[PDB]
Order: C-alpha cells, then structure tokens, then sequence
C-alpha cells in the first residue's frame, strides 16, 4: 500500500542541505515505523555527519 | 539554522533569517461547580499551534544574507500570495529544532518604508490536521 | 619583569585602507563590545550574567591633505549600494618585543565630512565606523 | 551535491545486471547506470583510480 | 581555515643563498628580503556528500 | 528552592529556577439585590488556583544552573508537550514553601531570541480536584 | 494605626502596615427618557464597599515592623487561605479611622520575588450585609 | 593612633590573572554594590529600606606591552562558550601593618580592545568586568 516503506532513498547524494536532511530522516523513520499497532513511540535522538556517513540512534517503545 | 516553506517538490528558502520565532500552544479545560465543594475541571482537548514570522526580502546581495541566488522581492511576494490564495497545504520547517509540520497560511502583509527598496513582511501560519473518516 | 622601554609608542603605527597606505593617519581605534543579560533567581541574593552577542566600533583620524574619503566613498552611498572596506593596522616599536598586525574587515563608515575649516587652524578629519570581524596576523 | 543516485528521466531501459555484478564493477572504478528504487540512476560517483598510496588517499 | 607565511621554506631559501641565519632573530627571518619569491602555507578540510546511513536501533 | 514536575515515577527538575513565582486564588461571591436596601452578597465556593512560570532551558552548563546532567532544551520541550497533549495529571511542588498539589497543563509557549540557542518558555498550570464516589449503604 | 482581621475570638494583626488604603463606594441611578423633555433619573439603592490591601509578610524581625512575635510568612498564608476557603464572615478594622465592618474575602494572591524570602500579597475584601426575613 | 606612614601606597600592589603574574598592571578595582528597596508606611513620616541583592563590578588598567587580553579571550567568545576567570590582588606596603590578599572569582569581561594608538602617545588598555564572589586570604 502507500503506507508501507520508507523514503530514505531520496536523501542519498546530498540532494538537500544537511539540516534539512536530518529533519527529513527523523520524520521519515518515525512515520514509517508508527503504523505497527504494537509500537507506541519512536524517538530519533542523535545525528552525526562524518565523511559520507550519517549516523543516528533510534529508540522504540513497545507494549512489552 | 534555515527556514523552508515547501509545496510538494516546489521549495522556497527564506533569504534573511528573522530575529526571533515563537510557538504558541494551548489546551481546553472545562469547568463546573458543585454545591458546597466549589469548582472542578476536566481535560477537553488540545488546540492547533500558531507561528508568526517577521523579516524582509532583500533587494541586493547583503553580507548577512543566508545564501546567494534568491529571487526579487516581488517574486517572493507573488509566490507566497498565490499559495495563500489557493489554500495549499504546505510544509514548514526550521532546521536544528523540533519544528517540522504541515501548515496553512492565515495572513500576509508587506510594506516599503525606506530608501532601499527592501520589502518587509509578516506571515501568519496555522497547524493543519486532517480528519480521519472510519469505514467498514 | 617589565621595562619602561617595552611600552609601545603610537608614533610607530601604520594603516592601510583598501590596500593603499595612508601616510597622514593620526590615530586608529577598534574595539569589540559584548552584550550581557542579568540573571536573577528567587531565593538567592547574588546576580549573574550571560553573554548575548557582540558588536564592533572604531574610528580614524587624519590630517587634511587631500580628499581621500570622498574618492573612497564616491557616489556609492548616493546610488544606493552598500560599500564595505578592509583596514590593516600595524604597530612596530623597535624597543618592544615584536610587531602587532590586525586586519579589520567589513567596515561601514558613519558620515562624510565635506568642509570643516577655520581661520588660523590646521585641518583634520574624523571618521567613525562599525565592523563585524577581525583577523590577527602578528602576535606580540 | 554529488552525482551519486542522480536519475535520468530520458532513459527508458538498460540491460539487466545483478547486484553482485554492479558491486564488482564499482569496486573496479567504473561509473555505471543501475535500476534502483523504481528509477534508472547512476550507482556511485567514483573515478578510474583504484590503487591507493600514502600520498593519494581514498578521498 | 588558515593562511600563513611558510617559515621553513624561507629559512631554506636564505640558507641556500648563504646568509648567516644564526645571528638574526625570528622576526628578522620572517621579514627578510627574498627577491621576487613568496612562500605561503594553508590548511583546509573538504566536505563530502552523504551516501550511507548507519542506524543503531534500541529494542 | 527547587521546582519539580512528576508524572507517576517520571520526574523532571527544572535546570534554572525562575525569577519569581505567584499563586492566584479566588472565591465565588454571588450578587443579588433587595428592594429599597440595595446590593447583597453570598458565598459561592472556592475556585481552583493557578500559577504561571517563566524561565529558559540552557544549551550549556552555566554557573547558575541548579544541577548538572539535565537534558537538551528540545528534549525538555518534547516531554512537556507530550504531557500537555495527552492531558495527564501531574504533581507540582516548590520546596521550602506550601506549594504541593496536582495540576493540569493549560498552555505552553517557547521561543528563541538570541545567539545562544537557549529556549525561553512560559508554562500555565491549573489545580486539579477529585470528587468522592458515593457508596451503597449496608 | 493598626490593621486587624478577626473571626470571633481568633484575631490576626498585620505585621507590616501598607503604604496606602482606599475605600470605594457607589450608588445606583435609574435613567428614563420622557418625550420632549429629555432624560430623568431616580435613586435606586447603594452598593457594597470594597477594599484592597497590598503588603508583605516579613521573614525576619525588621526595624519597621509593627510589633514582635508574628508567625512565619507561610503560617499567615495558610491561616488566611483557610478563612477564604470556608467562607467565614470576618471583622476588619483599621484603628484611628471610621473603618470597622464585617467583610468576606474575595481574592488572595502571594508571591516571592527576591533573595530575602519575604512574601508579598494582595487581599480583596467585600462588605457583608445579612438579610432580614420578617415574621408574624 | 594613626601615623602618616601607615597609609598604603598603590605602587606596592600586585596582580595575578588566571594564574599568571601581570607585571604591567596600572590599577585594579573591585567593589560590591547593594540593592535597596524603599519602605513607606501610611501614617508615618519616616522612610526605611531593606536589602534586595548584590552585584560586583571592577576594572583593570595595563600598560600595552603585549597582546595579553587577546590570548586570554581568544576565540572563546566568538565560538559561544562562557569563559570565566579568577584574579588575585595583593597590597603589601612595607611601612603598613601588614598585607592584604583578596581573590576575586567568576569574572566576566565587558569588551576587548584590538587597536588603540595615537602619534606621540604611550599605549594603555582599560578592561572593565563583573564578578559574583570573593575570598579574603590575608587580612589586616
């Protein structure tokens, strides 16, 4: 359907600036993960740029 | 930090970053009174956020500008006025903050007040929520 | 240990304005000013501060031997453009430890003097300005 | 920007190649067109240099 | 980023010309005449585009 | 003194103590009138208290900070915004005073206004009360 | 002068006398318009007086205090707050004036705003009149 | 009793700034200011006060022999940190009763001077600041 998946492939190659890339990555991950009824909240906390690699820390809270 | 207003693939970036920005939020509280106990209150729901921006569109390449290559002042004016006219749903984001949401334009005012041909503006935005209609 | 000979005399200063040496300079000032906000906390008697921003101020003084400032400015202000300038000051006293060379960038002048003369008085020009950044080239 | 993952709207189709083929070609220092994420785009923006010394790093 | 006078290169040029460098001081080495030649040095760091994502997911 | 907002075991302590705080209290007085006597008044019960707080969330460790180890400004903003959105019942306390009660959040606004990346905020809280449920007689 | 608030035998005397005090009084006037003569008015009855007080409760024995032996700031706060909560009818008097009447508390606000731990307050009082039901 | 010899002369002062001796100091000031609130009572003619809080202020003046202040501040203000410093002042007149050593702590400077020279004038630097706390090491 139109809900399943992630748009992270649109960021490869620095199409946007760095700050816009960070914002978009966080929003993409949150909106993609929140469709599972067993997942309650998603937080993308850290974000770092080193050479061509973007790193982040994601924390998922479930019912269990 | 950077400020963007985007409609699908059509994006606009503000050339001069404003002096300040503030987000307003509220919640509704319903109050009743009991004989001989007094007032009580219960939660009633949250309202939509609002945000107002004040800056100017420069008529020349200043040292303090965010980047180079922005359009003329009245080109920016015409673009934003068209967006407000048709009632488009836009995406507003300020980088390095938690402000990234869909909005709608409530007001737009612009003026000229000196000898530089710069155009000062004020833009009022309101948070947008779509309604979900259940089916079976 | 300090010696009296180590105090820099201002007669040994030099100024460059937009890449041209200025031999009629009299004095040069440039200073950065910091803005503070007072912090007050209920239940505590003492008051503290935090920094908010900074700004640059300065001025130049010249002997009047030619119309340097008018040629430097020209019609740029009248035509509505925004002109900016770069200034380099050097201080090299032979009796001191070394030289001190600073570059002051993004200068905007405050006014322009067209005529200021009086019978029996020698002419001088004063030119205040503001700037935004600086670089250090020689540290004493 | 970088040219990596830039897609060409003009191109209609290209000869099929497997993922391991594309990876091995890229490791050899070749610029190739691939089909990924529902479009036709280039794989990676690398040049012909393959052997690296102390003087010339991976950059 | 930084731009500066190249001190070692000036010292080597003066040594090659045969000037006695032991008697002069550092300020005099910096400001010595070199005869139509200039030596400078600089430091920069070049950015690269983002092309990989590393996700560390907690539970 | 210290300022705390607690939701069950989830506790938050404000890094910077505000410049002032004030409690507002009122009582309801009913107004009537009697012919040839004028206006009269009666008591109509006590109203809920309210308090408003203004301070900022620091982006660095300051000498006037209450303690070290506090979260980032937008983490604090996110926590308080989530609480306001869901309509939680919280406990608000200022130590060394008489302020210790259950509250509900009415408004939250934040802003940035200089080059330090500190976040200034204003928080409006309203007191919360519970009514006893009747019991069937034995 | 002294300021007292008393509930039967339970009495409280303010430790710091305020900078000023004012009493407000009003009367009602009913207006009608008659053809070709204009407006006329008649007396309609008097309203209840009101009085507002601002001062602070000191946290130490100051030189300017009215007396010695007063309770702590929050003890005063708690006592007045209880009186307001139960809707007690109190007697308010300022000595050496004509102010001596029964009142009811309408509002109470308190705050701390410096490094001394003194508590500033504002107290709103309204005159109370009992209604007489005739019998036979 | 008082003798004219017991008055402290300012030539016998010394200053340590951030742990380093400043041999080119000219003067030093440090003072605490108290905030008062006026108390007015209806029916009483007199007026009284109560203390509200306090703040610290001071300044330093040096001969210009090196670029001490620029090295001390550096880029710390520009990058956005909050530099704070500790100063120690001593006044030890041989003819007085004893010495006086005070530590002034948590110092924030008000501005920075880049260039200030004039022909035929010896150079000097002035640097005001604010602080929050102090200690007495030697008392008299």
């Amino acid at each position: 359907s139109l809900e399943y998946g992630t748009e992270l492939s649109e960021l490869i190659g620095q199409k946007y600036t760095k700050g816009l890339t960070e914002s978009e990555a966080s929003r993409f991950i949150k909106e993609a993960l929140l469709i599972n009824p067993y997942i309650l909240e998603v937080n993308v906390k850290s974000a770092n740029f080193n050479r061509d690699i973007l790193s982040a820390n994601v924390k998922v809270s479930t019912i269990y | 930090m950077e400020m963007w207003l985007r409609q699908a693939e059509d994006r606009f970036r503000f050339p001069v970053f404003p002096s300040s920005f503030s987000i307003n939020g509220k919640a509704a509280v319903n109050s009743s009174s009991i004989l001989k106990i007094g007032e009580i209150a219960t939660f009633g729901g949250v309202a939509l956020k609002s945000i107002s921006i004040s800056s100017f569109f420069p008529n020349k390449d200043y040292t303090f500008c965010d980047y180079t290559g922005f359009p003329s002042p009245y080109d920016c004016v015409n673009k934003i006025e068209k967006w407000m006219k048709e009632g488009f749903i836009l995406r507003f984001t300020i980088t390095e903050t938690n402000i990234n949401m869909e909005v709608i334009i409530e007001g737009f005012s612009y003026e000229e007040r000196d000898g530089t041909r710069d155009v000062y503006f004020t833009l009022d935005l309101k948070e947008y929520k779509r309604i979900k209609i259940p089916k079976v | 240990n300090m010696e009296a000979r180590n105090v820099m005399s201002g007669t040994w200063g030099e100024l460059w304005l937009d890449g041209n040496k200025v031999a009629e300079v009299k004095k040069f000032q440039a200073k950065m000013e910091f803005t503070k906000e007072d912090i007050i906390i209920a239940g505590q008697m003492g008051t503290d501060t935090k920094y908010m921003g900074y700004k640059g101020k300065g001025s130049i003084t010249l002997y009047h031997v030619s119309s340097r400032m008018h040629k430097l400015i020209g019609e740029k202000i009248k035509r509505g453009s925004e002109p900016r300038f770069v200034a380099i000051s050097k201080l090299n006293d032979p009796d001191s430890y070394g030289a001190e060379r600073i570059a002051v960038k993004n200068i905007a002048f405050d006014d322009l003097t067209l005529a200021d003369w009086e019978v029996g008085v020698k002419g001088e020009i004063e030119a205040p300005f503001t700037f935004t950044e600086y670089d250090f080239l020689d540290i004493i | 920007q970088s040219v990596t993952y830039t897609k060409l709207s003009d191109v209609v189709d290209i000869p099929k190649m497997t993922k391991v083929d594309a990876e091995s070609r890229v490791n050899k220092g070749e610029l190739i067109l691939i089909k990924e994420a529902g479009a036709i785009r280039i794989a990676r923006g690398v040049n012909s240099l393959t052997e690296l010394t102390a003087e010339k790093g991976e950059m | 980023s930084t731009v500066e006078i190249d001190f070692e290169a000036q010292k080597s040029y003066l040594k090659s010309k045969g000037v006695d460098l032991s008697y002069m001081t550092l300020q005099e080495i910096k400001e010595a005449n070199t005869g139509s030649k200039v030596f400078l040095k600089a430091k920069i760091k070049v950015l690269d585009a983002m092309e990989d994502i590393d996700l560390s997911i907690e539970i």
